[PDB]
């Protein structure tokens, strides 16, 4: 008798939602007379951090489905991938800016090889540079980037779970869903975007070491007092209170992709 | 060294095997081989007789009969073509890969205009799917005649026709499996007939005894007419023809005749209907009623990659003569030629629509009952998004009672006017009335009023028309080329009710995003806009209701409400007085409220619990008819710690 | 192509004589031609590149461009443009690259020296802003360090003119700690003010109606812009007040105690502003994990719901009805037979005329103290409230469908 | 009458091009018959080396090599089965339809358990689908090296290899054709291979060159485990089986192992996912996921014969033996059996339903990803109806949260229930608080809510549940359980009420059928209720909301509305009173308006003034704020 009818599909706007959400990039520098100490240029970043970092609040306040997460859980997230947020945004402007393994923070920030004068630095090129040296290689494309730097908002919880799990778990595959389309309408492949797919979800899985490396640096550098470093009160209290979740194992890593 | 050469050598007994039991899925196909074979038999003799006219004087009449018979299991096809000498009788029936009709063909002069079916060699052992024997009996001018016999087991005779002379050609019996007598009947050969056959150059009768007497009926009376030059064919011409294979007792609507030459040879026919199918989107069957011949063969139809889905509601036939086919003759070998019809056949199917489009009458009569197929089309085919917009019809405040053009649109528009307005909704009469377009219309703007639920899907892609774009009059920022005297006394009504905003904004903090001062009403209090992405009411409550949805994407694509106040209107100027002098006045609260429900449902949305709504009607009827029958230690709280 | 023309035209407006800005501006309008600082100013406006190519961006549409800072914010080319900029000046200012888009640029997009000048129709540029509560006017001379502020719990030293909205008062340099808002007569928004000063700012401060003592009507300053309190106000110096995430386990139980007594005298001072104040920061302790034993976390829940009962009275005179039931709220969760948040929500929501949820706040009380006849009264007087609204409503709405029907000749 | 014999003969020069041009549709599958000969020579001497261990003496690794060559243009193909003697080169190679692999099968022994692939005698002819040339160097152990050549122009040459010895087997070199070096490429050789060879029991490797070295990649390392004894497979191994299968990272949620050993032989997995699957990439539009292998080879993926729609998230594979196949090996003849396999399949899948369900944790896991998939196969498949409804669960009054079976609602009816009352709407809260329900909660009758806009197809079909009649809440007839004293009392109260029933009806004409007193409403004066055949509000939203629309379809559809009268309500009586003292007073006909309009929204519909019924009130909140008329 009755033939249910067929459903044609809506224009799916997850991706250029989130483009609209995303902030502009924020000032930072300091007078240029003053050479660019140690511990001047923690400082710049120091603030400067501090200011991205809370915008990264909003923003992800703003985003479908995560704004649904009870909100202590949105605030773990947001402390879990401070770092991670912060490091992917760093590594994408830098190399779409420059083809160079630079670090691009503000309109008037960049750190070029030369200026890569920090101890922390030195020791973590090879993290803070994976990041842009393979989002480079791989020619990572503004769009299906920010579907995964929403993957790394989700991308760590408690060890001991979230409460609104049941709906974290949504969130997750609902931006997995987006980046696997942003990835095959701009490829054109096959088995190739499978492949694709996964080549930038090693890039977030393999984060996760970026991010303890760099992590135990940032540790370190608000921890002593060696230099003669301003911080913003805003990173001082994240430190302050995710030393020990970072040291006890309270802070459990996802594992993307297998296959 | 020394190096030995070899041929390449083939073993019969299983040749014969694997062409009988693995290259055909299909037992019915026999008849539509030995068919073939048969036309050719006859074409072949036509053509000698153009130069040679005693070609004939053994028999004038070029026809093929079908003689089922009953009684013995058997049945006889009959034709009058050249017919087989013994050595043509033993090379083409005793050899397995020999095609006499290829040879033949490269035996003629170019220029020839003959075109022959087979090719292959193989097709006549088809026979033997259903046949347990077969018997061949033949008379060619130059020989006697010569009944050739096999089962396919491995080898054949010859005996010398001892028999009645048939004059010229070619009596093939056969002598059929006891359990394939459903090939016997008379209507399982008429139906097969039709299907595969249909357009053989040469008449067919099939022969059927009756109460007795034999019942001489002439299959394939309609002829192809695609072959004709398109000029020389009337209009009735292409209606009768139409009406014959669609046993459709109305005629067609508008029909489209063209060719395609080089590289893939073309002729097509298509026809739209004067009526949609009343299954057109439901039947779950194949969708693309466009069937494909081969030298006037049908090979296939059913195929999804001939025609996109939005157009399949055209009729019609494509024909060629040059593709390659697989061993079956069921499939083209390159499914890229597929690609390269489908690109045409859209491609014409556009230009008729548009051609349709000129005659105003007609053209309303299709799109009566073909909108949907355009519109479908806009939302599916990126390329032809930009064409098949011309084809839309819509009503507007300003049309009256009937559908206008998009074009019709732009040209009424006004100098100031930059964007095109449109609304949505259930009906014309919601739409038309509606609160969200008072002033729009005030100032003389036309609204396009759309109604279907498909039309919501259309207005995502579509954006803009000649670079202007398209504007819902139920989002927020409604842009109006207002004046700057209008836009002070905006400035100043806005920085007034600001209190207001702020108190309704917390009795219905769970509510709503926004409440603002606005100016897209001029008559009604209040009403309910949607923020700029996401959902809008209807394209909500469409997606509700479709039959099937993943429930959790509304978590995640839902509306933003956002209440807009009309300052100049009395109930508002009221509490915005009331409101500043006492900011809990019970009555404030009240009123907000049935203010809030009445905007939702007057702007479209539905309403949470209307066993609430109701609730707050019917205490106020009660007091509006009186019916009122039913309806009539303490220092620790000053404590300081 | 014009705008590729002016790419080297213009009179000199320096800070770097081979950079600097063009001033290429083709007219000055419709008010004041004094060049102003100031925040919140939208302008409109149109443009192109020095190249002279079309720009690809927002003044195509017109965008309503606002400048933030007083002394400008995030296009250097429109700050250095600020310095020079008039009320109705229509502006063409051409910046040479350092003032495009920074050492780094806006690259992917845009290349660091890819400069613009556009038609700009600007708004008045007098005045910084005000304050997100509104209250207080702000204007400024000198930018402190910016790096950093006072924060509660620090004593700072402020420089005072003497002077207030054309009067004196007892305006002078104090080594002002929070509770002298209320304590020393001290404009009480400063509280908040010298939050955001940063060390060695210089601004103008006018501290109004609610931010100052005009609603207060207080004769210690005796002015008649009592709402109006503006004068000089100079950060010179302050100490750093110690976080709560800097705060030891206990150093936050004993401030904790300390501030308790602070917020009981202001509260019973009438001074409910500086109880809220004390009993604010009591609170925010509190509620963060200490590491306490279960015994010592009683301590926490001792300071902590008696800071939210209090705030409820301070709010019950300050504010009505809001944060006061928020502060019953936080102190029922906390303590559920606790009757003088009962109690107190109880009366929030009768005085905001809910009646129903004020009646089963009353009742609450009664289960745990039956002998509390405030709430007993409290109950009938919601039940007769209610009835007086019902009358109400019989004395218009009786008899309407017969009015209406009359009406409609 | 003297009768000739023949034999029949063959036209090798044309026979030859039907085999390279007119058998096969596409070109991967070259790859595809030249990977099957040579695990078939791989088994034959396995197979051999059982009873002569001396056979394996020039070499024990049975595996295959895949060597591309891009500089030479080539593509090499090695194997170390049993290769072939100078007189089989010549018989096997050089003769059409000859099949050497056939007559060893037939000369085995009857307990033989060498699955072989079975052949026609040609295929090996594929390669010159690709190919220019086709060299074939081969080494058997009771032989020399010899090198077979040719071009398929209607010859063939044999020439002794002087090259380097093999110890046995058969290498196999293609030159290919100028314009087809897309098999030259890792990205494509390893599709092909995955796609159609995968369960190939002999290990295939591919050998490449990268920076240089030659880098040996094992690209078959997955068993077809469905071949094992079901009761020996760990839980952790179908989920690794599973993942690798189908490129998951999730388990699977449930499996059921099954074999059919009838006229025809088969065994299967299917596989329950944990989460509904979605177009991660792009694919055939709702292709469905049963994959048909025979002997361990991928014949066809897509067949919509084998299973119905509504069971398309099941994935899962079907291994057979000797079903006939098509001559190109890419499709099944006699389509019956498609018939045959989709009997069974649907079947087994019930079982696992049914089972699955015993787990209520994971059973509601199930149903929250697939409940719609069940609920279409009520609506289609009629003749499983009967057991698919037992596996639908619902939210009732008496539930809480908790979604229960019929058989729930069905134990828990009383001695005077002949009906299993039902409600539909948009959501829950909506339904529960309804006033259509308020006589049922009186009473203590336990009421079903369904919501989906599915669940209004589905309540066509589900007439009768264990006997039951299945009833709804919306449509005039209702039956309740009711006492003869209030039966009277109904009958009284019509007699003093039908005088309104007439005015009402005179007022507001065209709006309903009737108007009617009624005996399901407590609190509300009125309701509006559907007709005993027709259409539910219900009904008429969704359908007035799909994009497949015609005018027939309302024409038919839409529903008659009849209007219920609470006669014990307050309202109603002063109505009563008032419209007989006077039945023209104006106010009642206005009265009446509002109750309908109001009841039209409480009673699910579509207000379409919309703008009338807001006025009204607009009007009644300028009195109640003390606006006047001027
Ligand atoms: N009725 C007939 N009259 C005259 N010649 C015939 C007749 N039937 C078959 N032949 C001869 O036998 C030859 C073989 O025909 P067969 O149908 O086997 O080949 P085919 O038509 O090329 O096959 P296919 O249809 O697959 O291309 C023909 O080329 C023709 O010369
Ligand atoms: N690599 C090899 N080693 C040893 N013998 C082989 C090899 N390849 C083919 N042969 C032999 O050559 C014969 C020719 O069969 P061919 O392989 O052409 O059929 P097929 O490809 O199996 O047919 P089908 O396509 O129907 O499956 C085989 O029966 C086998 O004896
Ligand atoms: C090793 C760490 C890791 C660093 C950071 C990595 C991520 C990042 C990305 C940005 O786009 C801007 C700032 C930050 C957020 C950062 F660059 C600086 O803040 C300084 C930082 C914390 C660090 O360099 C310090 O040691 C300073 O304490
Ligand atoms: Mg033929
Ligand atoms: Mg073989």
């Amino acid at each position: 008798t009755i033939v249910p009818a067929t459903l044609p599909q809506l224009t799916p706007t997850l991706v250029s939602l989130l483009e609209v959400i995303e902030p502009e990039v924020l000032y930072a520098g300091y007078d240029s007379s003053v050479p660019d100490s140690t511990w001047r240029i923690m400082t710049t970043l120091n603030m400067l951090g501090g200011r991205q970092v809370i915008a990264a609040v909003k923003w992800a306040k703003a985003i479908p489905g995560f704004r649904n997460l009870h909100l202590d859980d949105q605030m773990t997230l947001l402390q879990y991938s401070w770092m991670s947020l912060m490091a992917f945004a760093l590594g994408w402007r830098s190399y779409r800016q420059s083809s160079a393994n630079l670090l691009c923070f503000a309109p008037d920030l960049i750190i070029n090889e030369q200026r890569m004068t920090l101890p922390c630095m030195y020791d973590q090129c090879k993290h803070m540079l994976y990041v842009s040296s393979e989002l480079h290689r791989l020619q990572v494309s503004y769009e299906e980037y920010l579907c995964m730097k929403t993957l790394l908002l989700l991308s760590s919880v408690p060890k001991d779970g979230l409460k609104s799990q049941e709906l974290f778990d949504e969130i997750r595959m609902t931006y997995i869903k987006e980046l696997g389309k942003a990835i095959v309408k701009r490829e054109g492949n096959s088995s190739q975007n499978w492949q694709r797919f996964y080549q930038l979800t090693k890039l977030l899985d393999s984060m996760h070491e970026v991010v303890e490396n760099l992590l135990n640096y940032c540790f370190q550098t608000f921890l002593d007092k060696t230099m003669s470093i301003e911080f913003p009160e805003m990173l001082a209290e994240i430190i302050t209170n995710q030393i020990p979740k970072y040291s006890n194992g309270n802070i459990k890593k996802l594992l993307f992709h297998q296959k | 060294e020394e190096v030995e050469t070899f041929a390449f050598q083939a073993e019969i007994a299983q040749l014969m095997s694997l062409i009988i039991n693995t290259f055909y899925s299909n037992k019915e196909i026999f008849l539509r081989e030995l068919i073939s074979n048969s036309s050719d038999a006859l074409d072949k003799i036509r053509y000698e007789s153009l130069t040679d006219p005693s070609k004939l004087d053994s028999g004038k009449e070029l026809h093929i009969n079908l003689i089922p018979n009953k009684q013995d299991r058997t049945l006889t096809i009959v034709d009058t073509g050249i017919g087989m000498t013994k050595a043509d009788l033993i090379n083409n029936l005793g050899t397995i890969a020999k095609s006499g009709t290829k040879a033949f063909m490269e035996a003629l002069q170019a220029g020839a205009d003959i075109s022959m079916i087979g090719q292959f060699g193989v097709g006549f052992y088809s026979a033997y799917l259903v046949a347990e024997k077969v018997t061949v009996i033949t008379k060619h001018n130059d020989d006697e005649q010569y009944a050739w016999e096999s089962s396919a087991g491995g080898s054949f005779t010859v005996r010398t026709d001892t028999g009645e002379p048939m004059g010229r050609g070619t009596k093939v019996i056969l002598h059929l499996k006891e359990d394939q007598t459903e090939y016997l009947e008379e209507r399982r050969i008429k139906e097969i007939v039709k299907k595969h056959s249909q357009f053989i150059g040469y008449p067919i009768t099939l022969f059927v005894e009756k109460e007795k007497y034999i019942d001489q009926e002439e299959l394939n009376k309609t002829k192809p007419i695609w072959t004709r030059n398109p000029d020389d064919i009337t209009n009735e011409e292409y209606g009768e023809f139409y009406k014959s294979l669609t046993n459709d007792w109305e005629d067609h609507l508008a029909v489209k005749h063209f060719s395609v030459e080089g590289q893939l040879e073309f002729r097509a026919l298509l026809f739209v209907p004067r009526r949609a199918p009343f299954d057109l989107f439901e039947n779950r069957k194949k969708k693309n009623n466009i069937k494909l011949y081969v030298r006037r063969v049908f090979i296939m139809d059913n195929c999804e990659e001939l025609i996109p889905e939005y157009l399949n509601f055209i009729r019609g036939v494509v024909d060629s003569e040059d593709l390659p086919l697989n061993i079956s003759r069921e499939m083209l070998q390159q499914s890229k030629i597929l690609k390269v019809i489908r690109k045409n056949l859209v491609k014409k199917c556009l230009e008729l629509f548009t051609e349709l489009a000129e005659d105003k009458e007609n053209y309303k009569k299709f799109y009566e009952q073909f909108s949907k197929n355009i519109k479908l089309g806009i939302h599916e085919d990126s390329q032809n998004r930009k064409k098949l917009s011309e084809l839309l019809r819509y009503y507007t405040s300003a049309s009256g009672d009937e559908m206008v053009s998009l074009k019709d649109y732009c040209t009424r528009m006004k100098e100031n006017q930059k964007h095109i307005y449109y609304i949505t909704g259930e009906t014309k009469d919601q739409v038309a009335n509606s609160a969200f377009v008072e002033r729009l219309r005030k100032h003389g703007l036309e609204v396009i009023y759309m109604i279907e639920p498909i039309d919501e899907y259309c207005v995502q892609q579509l954006k803009e028309f000649e670079g202007k774009t398209l504007v819902s009059v139920t989002k927020e920022g409604l842009e109006l080329p207002e004046d700057e005297e209008e836009k002070k006394k905006q400035e100043e009504k806005k920085t007034k009710f600001e209190n207001l905003c702020k108190i309704m904004k917390d009795i219905l903090e769970k509510k709503v995003e926004k409440v603002v001062v606005s100016n897209r009403l001029v008559t009604s209090p209040c009403c309910i806009v949607t923020s700029t992405y996401g959902w809008t009411a209807n394209m909500e409550r469409i997606m509700k209701a479709q039959a099937l949805r993943d429930n959790s994407t509304m978590g995640y694509m839902a509306a933003k409400k956002h209440l807009e106040i009309n300052p100049d209107h009395s109930i508002i100027e009221t509490l915005r007085q009331k409101a500043e002098a006492d900011k809990n006045d019970k009555s404030v609260k009240d009123l907000v409220i049935l203010l809030y429900e009445t905007a939702l449902l007057s702007s479209g949305f539905s309403l949470e619990d209307p066993q609430t709504h109701a609730n707050r009607i019917y205490r106020m009827i009660k007091l509006g008819l009186g019916i009122d029958e039913d309806d009539p230690d303490t220092s620790r709280m000053e404590e300081v710690d | 192509s014009p705008t590729a023309t002016v790419a080297e035209q213009g009179e000199d407006i320096t800070s770097k004589k081979d950079r600097g800005v063009l001033k290429i501006v083709k007219r000055v309008g419709n008010g004041e031609e004094t060049p102003m600082i100031g925040d919140k100013v939208y302008v409109h406006y149109k443009g192109k590149l020095s190249n002279g190519k079309k720009f690809d961006s927002s003044h195509d549409r017109n965008e309503p461009f606002v400048f933030s800072l007083g002394k400008g914010q995030v296009i250097k080319a429109w700050d250095i443009g600020v310095a020079t900029m008039k009320k109705g000046e229509i502006c063409h200012l051409l910046c040479k690259p350092e003032y495009a888009y920074g050492s780094a640029g806006s690259l992917p997009k845009i290349p660091s020296n890819a400069t613009l000048f556009f038609e700009i129709e600007l708004l008045d540029f007098k005045g910084e802003d005000l304050f997100e509560d509104g209250g207080i006017i702000r204007r400024t001379k000198r930018k402190g360090e910016g790096y950093s502020n006072p924060n509660e719990g620090a004593t700072v030293e402020i420089h005072l003119e003497g002077r207030c909205g054309g009067r004196m008062f007892d305006c002078r340099d104090v080594a002002f700690t929070v509770g002298e808002g209320e304590d020393h007569d001290i404009p009480i928004g400063i509280d908040k003010a010298l939050e955001k000063m940063q060390r060695e700012e210089q601004c103008i401060l006018y501290l109004g109606p609610r931010y100052g003592f005009g609603e207060a009507g207080k004769p210690k300053f005796g002015i008649e812009p009592n709402a109006e309190l503006i004068y000089e106000v100079t950060l010179k110096s302050f100490e750093k007040a110690k976080e709560s995430w800097e705060m030891d386990t206990k150093e936050k139980l004993e401030q904790a105690a300390i501030v308790k007594e602070k917020g009981t005298v202001y509260f019973k001072g009438g001074k409910y502003m500086q109880a809220v104040i004390q009993y604010g920061k009591i609170v925010s302790w509190l509620e963060m994990e200490y590491g306490l034993s279960e015994k010592e976390s009683k301590a926490s829940e001792s300071f902590l719901l008696a800071a939210f009962l209090n705030l409820a009275m301070c709010y019950l005179k300050l504010r009505e009805y809001t944060k006061a039931v928020e502060c019953c709220d936080k102190a029922l969760g906390l303590d559920s037979a606790n009757e003088k948040g009962l109690y107190r929500r109880g009366e929030a929501q009768l005085l905001m005329n809910e009646f129903e949820s004020a009646k089963g706040d009353f009742e609450k009380v009664l289960e745990v103290n039956p002998q509390n006849k405030a709430a007993r009264l409290q109950i009938s007087m919601c039940q007769k409230k209610a009835k007086e609204h019902n009358e109400r409503d019989r004395r218009i709405y009786a008899n309407m469908f017969k009015k209406f029907a009359e009406q409609d000749a």
